[PDB]
C-alpha cells in the first residue's frame, strides 16, 4: 500500500524526448544452464531471439553466460545505474521475448509509486494564481477605513 | 423513536420534498409516454402469426444441435511427445 | 450538464458519439493515421449488429404482411372457386 | 509570472485580512461570509492540508 | 396478496389529444421501438425479471430494437415501467449492406445511415 | 402594466442589454483579426493546450511529461500528433474549440519515452465472520509521453 | 514427524513486511499483524473510489472559489459552457482557476455571456434569432 | 457598450466567434496597475508558548514538540518536485 511504500514524481533521466531518445538500456545478462530444465525455454531464446534482439538494440550490449544456474537469470542494468535483475526461471520463448522487450522499453527509474500523472517544469503561463489576481486597485491604494 | 425507526407500530415520520416529488412526477411522464408508443400496433395477432416460425424454428435446431455435439476432444501424439522435450540440452 | 444535450441530439453523455470519443486519439508525425482504438472497433462492432438486427426485424415485418394478404387472396379465391358448380 | 520560486509561492500562501462591517446584518449571513474565508475555501488554491485561511475581521 | 397486474384496455387505446403531444401517429404506426432499461429488476418481481432477460434488457441504458407486433407489446406492458420505449425512425431509409458499417442511432430515436464525424 | 418602485416590483438582477448583432458580428471579426494578427507576427510566447487524449482531458505545454494508463502500441521515440486539442491559451489570447479546434489550426506533438509498468496494486476482499478473503495484485502498463512542440497556425 | 514447515520463517515474513510502519504490536507478533495488514489492503481497495470522488468535490470546491471571484457561481459556469460547446472537464477548469487565470476570466465571461443570452431569448418565447454564441455546431 | 465581465481587475476579456463559428476566440491583455492607485515606499515553555500563538494566530498545540516515535517516521529526503 502507498502508505507502506515509497513514493516518486514522473521524471524521465537527462529530460529523454526533447533533443533525442536514448535508449535507457545499457546491458542485458543472461545466465543460462546448458543441461538444465529450467533454462529450456531460455535456451531456445538465446538459439532463436538473442541474435534478432541484439538487432533492433545496437546501444545495449548483451551477455550470454552460460553457466551452471538452478534459476535462470537477466540482469537488466540501466544508464542510471539502477540493476533490475529478473528471473526467467522455467518461463517458454513467449513469456521471455515480452521480459525482455519490456526491460528494453522502460527507463531505469524505480517501479514505486508515482504521485501525480503529469510533469511540468513550467506550468503557469499567465501567471499562477495569488490573492491579488481577480481583486481592484483602489485610488492611492488606500486599506479599507484609512482616511488618508 | 421507541424501536427500530423505520419498522413498527411508531415509526419515525419520513417526509417527502420537492425533490423526491420531481423524481416521482418525471418518472410518471416517461412512463405515460410508453402507454402512448404502446398504442399502435403496426400489425395484429392475425398477421403476425406464424411470421418468424421459419427463424425461430431454425434457432432452436441450432441450439440443439450445439448440446447433441458434446464429446471428448481428439487426442494427439503430438501432446505426448511433447513432454519429452522436458529433458533437452545443449551440446 | 447533459440534458441540454439531448434537446439538441447530441448523446448526454459527452463521452458518448460524436466527435470527442469517435475521433481517432493520435495521428503519425508522418501523417500517416494510426491503428484503430480497441474501443472504436468494439463500437463499430457493436453498430453493425445492431444495423444487422434492424433490416433483419425490418424485413420479417415486411414478410409477413405480404404473407398475410396473399392468405386472404388465397382465400377469398378459396370462396371465389367454391361460389360455383 | 517570472518571478523566484520562494517568493511566488509567498505570494500564492499569503493571508489576506478582510473586513467585514456586520451591522443590522444577520448573524449567520455574517456566518456563512466569514466561515467561507476562515477555512479558505475562496481560494482556488484551496487544500484542507495547506492551512489557507485568511484573516477575517468582522466589526 | 401481492400478483401479476391486468392493465385494462383504456389504457392503451390513445385519444386525439395524444397524438399532439407525441409525435406518432395512428395511420401508418412505426415499426420498431427501441426499448431501454432504466430501472433496475432488483425489489421487482421475478416474474418481471424474467421478461427483461427475453427482450434482451439485461444492462440499463443500453438501447434496443424490437419489433412493434401485439406479441412483443404485450412483453412490454408487463414491464413498462422499467423501460423508455420510443419508435425508431429512419431519416434515410434503412441501411443496406453498403452502408451497413457507418451507421449511428442517435438519441433522437433515429438511425442516420451516414455517419461522418464532421461538421455541417 | 407600469409598477411603481417597490422593493419586489424590480428584480434584483441588474437589466443587462445585449447588443446589436450586426454591431457585434462586425465587432467580432474586429476581434480575430487581431489575434490573427498575433499569430502572424508570432506575438505569442509559450503555449499551452488541453488536449483530449486517451480518456481524459490533460493540460499541457512544450516539454513535459504524461503519463497514460495503457499500452499505446508504439516503439519508443516514435513521434505522435495528438489530435483532438480542445483549447490553445498564450499569454495574451486564447482559442477554445466547440468542441475540437481545427485540424489546420494548432499541431500538437508528443513522443513515447518510456513503457513502463505500475506499482503492483493490491486488490483484497474481506467480508466479516465469512471466510471471504481473496487477494490479488494487478500491474497495469503505462507509456509516458514527453509533449515536445505546440504549433498555431494563422487560419482563423 | 515425516515431513513438517520448514518455509514458515519466509510466510510469515511476507505479511510482517507489510506491517513494518505500524504502531505497538502489529509490527512484530503476526498474529495481530495479519489482521490489521488485511484490514489496510481492504482499506486500500476501497480508496480507489474514494481518490477519484475526493478529487472531483475538490476541484469542484477550487472551481466554486474561482467563479466567484468572477461573480458567477459554479452551476451557472459549468452548465452554461456545454450550452457554448465547451467540453472541458472538472480537472482543467482547476487547473485553469490556478495556472492561467486570464483564461479563467474568459471561461466566466464565455459562460457569462451565453447565460446572459438565455435569459433574453427565453423572454420572447417563440421565434427570435439565437444570440451569437448561442448557436450549436451541429455534426452530421 | 456590453461587458460580459466587469474588465477592472485581471485583463480586458474581448469574446469573439470566427466566421465558421467553429472557434470561440478571446483576447485577453494583461492589466497594468496604474500609478495614481499605488501608495510610495515608507522607509520559559510557558510563555514562549503564549508567545508564539500570538505572533502567528494558531493555537498552542503546533508549538509543544513530538515524542521519538513521530520525529524518526519523517522523510528527511522528500520527493522533491518542480
Ligand atoms: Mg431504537
Amino acid at each position: 500500500t502507498a502508505r507502506g511504500t515509497p513514493s516518486r514524481f514522473l521524471a524521465s533521466v537527462l529530460h529523454n524526448g526533447l533533443g533525442r531518445y536514448v535508449q535507457q538500456l545499457q546491458r542485458l545478462s543472461f545466465s543460462v544452464s546448458r543441461d538444465g530444465a529450467s533454462s529450456r525455454g531460455a535456451r531456445e531464446f538465446v538459439e532463436r531471439e538473442v541474435i534478432d534482439f541484439a538487432r533492433r538494440n545496437p546501444g545495449v550490449v548483451i551477455y550470454v553466460n552460460s553457466r551452471p544456474c538452478c534459476v535462470p537469470r537477466v540482469v537488466a542494468e540501466y544508464l542510471n545505474g539502477a540493476v533490475r535483475e529478473e528471473s526467467i526461471h522455467c518461463k517458454s520463448v513467449e513469456e521471455i521475448s515480452t521480459l525482455v522487450q519490456k526491460l528494453a522499453d522502460q527507463s531505469g527509474l524505480d517501479v514505486i509509486r508515482i504521485r501525480k500523472p503529469f510533469h511540468t517544469d513550467n506550468p503557469s503561463i499567465q501567471g499562477q494564481w495569488h490573492p491579488f489576481t481577480n481583486k481592484p486597485t483602489t485610488f492611492r491604494g488606500l486599506r479599507p477605513r484609512e482616511v488618508q | 423513536i421507541p424501536g427500530r425507526q423505520w419498522i413498527g407500530k411508531h415509526r419515525r415520520p419520513r417526509f417527502v420534498s420537492l425533490r423526491a416529488k420531481q423524481n416521482m412526477i418525471r418518472r410518471l411522464e416517461i412512463e405515460a409516454e410508453n402507454h402512448y408508443w404502446l398504442s399502435m400496433p403496426y400489425m395484429t395477432r392475425e398477421q403476425e402469426r406464424g411470421h418468424a416460425a421459419v427463424r425461430r424454428r431454425e434457432a432452436f435446431e441450432a441450439i440443439k444441435a450445439a448440446a447433441t455435439s458434446k464429446f471428448p476432444p481428439h487426442r494427439f501424439i503430438a501432446d505426448q511427445l511433447d513432454h519429452l522435450n522436458v529433458t533437452k540440452k545443449w551440446s | 450538464g447533459g440534458q441540454w444535450r439531448l434537446q439538441q441530439g447530441l448523446a448526454a453523455n459527452p463521452s458518448g458519439y460524436g466527435p470527442l470519443t469517435e475521433l481517432p486519439d493520435w495521428s503519425y508525425a508522418d501523417g500517416r493515421p494510426a491503428p484503430p482504438m480497441k474501443g472504436q472497433l468494439r463500437r463499430k462492432a457493436e453498430r453493425e449488429t445492431f444495423a444487422r438486427r434492424v433490416v433483419l426485424l425490418s424485413q420479417e415485418m415486411d414478410a409477413g404482411l405480404q404473407a398475410w394478404q396473399l392468405r386472404q387472396q388465397k382465400l377469398q379465391e378459396e370462396q371465389r372457386k367454391q361460389e360455383n358448380a | 509570472s517570472s518571478f523566484s520560486r520562494a517568493p511566488q509561492q509567498w505570494a500564492t500562501f499569503a493571508r489576506i485580512w478582510y473586513l467585514l462591517d456586520g451591522k443590522m446584518q444577520p448573524p449567520g449571513k455574517l456566518a456563512a461570509m466569514a466561515s467561507i474565508r476562515l477555512q479558505g475555501l475562496h481560494k482556488p488554491v484551496y487544500h484542507a492540508l495547506s492551512d489557507c485561511g485568511d484573516h477575517v475581521v468582522i466589526m | 396478496k401481492f400478483t401479476r397486474s391486468r392493465i385494462p384496455e383504456k389504457v392503451f387505446q390513445a385519444s386525439p389529444e395524444d397524438h399532439e403531444k407525441y409525435g406518432g401517429d395512428p395511420q401508418n404506426p412505426h415499426k420498431l421501438h427501441i426499448v431501454t432499461r432504466i430501472k433496475s429488476t432488483r425489489r421487482r418481481p421475478y416474474w418481471e425479471k424474467d421478461i427483461i432477460k427475453m427482450l434482451g434488457l439485461e444492462k440499463a441504458h443500453t438501447p434496443q430494437v424490437h419489433k412493434n407486433i401485439p406479441s412483443v407489446n404485450a412483453k412490454l406492458k408487463v414491464v413498462k415501467h422499467l423501460i423508455r420505449i420510443k419508435p425508431l425512425k429512419l431519416p434515410q431509409g434503412l441501411p443496406a449492406e453498403e452502408n451497413m458499417s457507418n451507421t449511428c442511432l442517435k438519441s433522437t430515436g433515429e438511425l442516420v445511415v451516414q455517419w461522418h464525424l464532421k461538421p455541417v | 402594466g407600469y409598477v411603481p418602485k417597490t422593493s419586489l416590483s424590480s428584480p434584483p438582477w441588474p437589466e443587462v442589454v445585449l447588443p446589436d448583432p450586426v454591431e457585434e458580428t462586425r465587432h467580432h471579426a474586429e476581434v480575430v483579426k487581431k489575434v490573427n494578427e498575433m499569430i502572424v507576427t508570432g506575438q505569442y510566447g509559450r503555449l499551452f493546450a488541453v488536449v483530449h487524449f486517451a480518456s481524459r482531458q490533460w493540460k499541457v505545454t512544450s516539454e513535459d511529461l504524461i503519463l497514460i494508463g495503457n499500452e499505446l502500441d508504439l516503439a519508443c521515440g516514435e513521434r505522435i500528433r495528438l489530435e483532438k486539442v480542445l483549447l490553445v491559451g498564450a499569454d495574451n489570447f486564447t482559442l477554445l474549440g466547440k468542441p475540437l479546434l481545427g485540424k489546420d489550426l494548432v499541431r500538437v506533438e508528443a513522443t513515447v519515452i518510456e513503457k513502463t509498468e505500475s506499482w503492483p496494486r493490491i486488490i483484497m476482499r474481506f467480508r466479516k465472520r465469512k471466510n471471504f478473503k481473496k487477494k490479488r495484485i494487478v500491474t497495469t502498463p503505462q507509456t509516458v509521453l514527453r509533449i515536445n512542440s505546440i504549433e498555431i497556425a494563422p487560419c482563423l | 514427524l515425516r515431513n513438517r514447515v520448514t518455509d514458515r520463517y519466509f510466510r510469515i515474513q511476507e505479511v510482517l513486511k507489510h506491517a513494518r510502519h505500524f504502531r505497538g504490536r502489529k509490527n512484530r507478533c503476526y498474529r495481530l499483524a495479519v489482521r490489521t495488514v488485511i484490514r489496510a489492503f481492504v482499506k486500500c481497495t476501497k480508496a480507489r473510489y474514494l481518490k477519484k470522488k475526493n478529487m472531483r468535490t475538490l476541484w469542484i470546491n477550487r472551481i466554486t472559489a474561482a467563479s466567484q471571484e468572477h461573480g458567477l457561481k459554479y452551476p451557472a459556469l459549468i452548465g452554461n459552457l456545454v450550452k457554448c460547446q465547451v467540453e472541458l472537464n472538472r480537472k482543467v477548469l482547476a487547473d485553469l482557476a490556478i495556472y492561467e487565470p486570464k483564461t479563467f476570466k474568459s471561461l466566466a465571461a464565455l459562460a457569462s455571456r451565453r447565460r446572459h443570452e438565455g435569459f433574453a431569448a427565453a423572454l420572447g418565447d417563440g421565434k427570435e434569432p439565437e444570440g451569437i454564441f448561442s448557436r450549436v455546431v451541429q455534426y452530421h | 457598450t456590453y461587458s460580459p465581465l466587469p474588465d477592472d481587475y485581471n485583463c480586458n476579456v474581448e469574446l469573439a466567434l470566427t466566421s465558421d463559428g467553429r472557434t470561440i476566440v478571446c483576447y485577453h491583455p494583461s492589466v497594468d496597475i496604474p500609478y495614481e492607485h499605488t501608495k510610495p515606499i515608507p522607509r520559559e515553555e510557558g510563555p514562549m508558548i503564549e508567545q508564539l500563538s500570538k505572533m502567528f494566530f494558531t493555537t498552542k498545540h503546533r508549538w509543544y514538540p513530538h515524542g521519538r516515535y513521530h520525529r524518526c517516521r519523517k522523510n528527511l529526503n522528500p520527493p522533491k518536485d518542480r
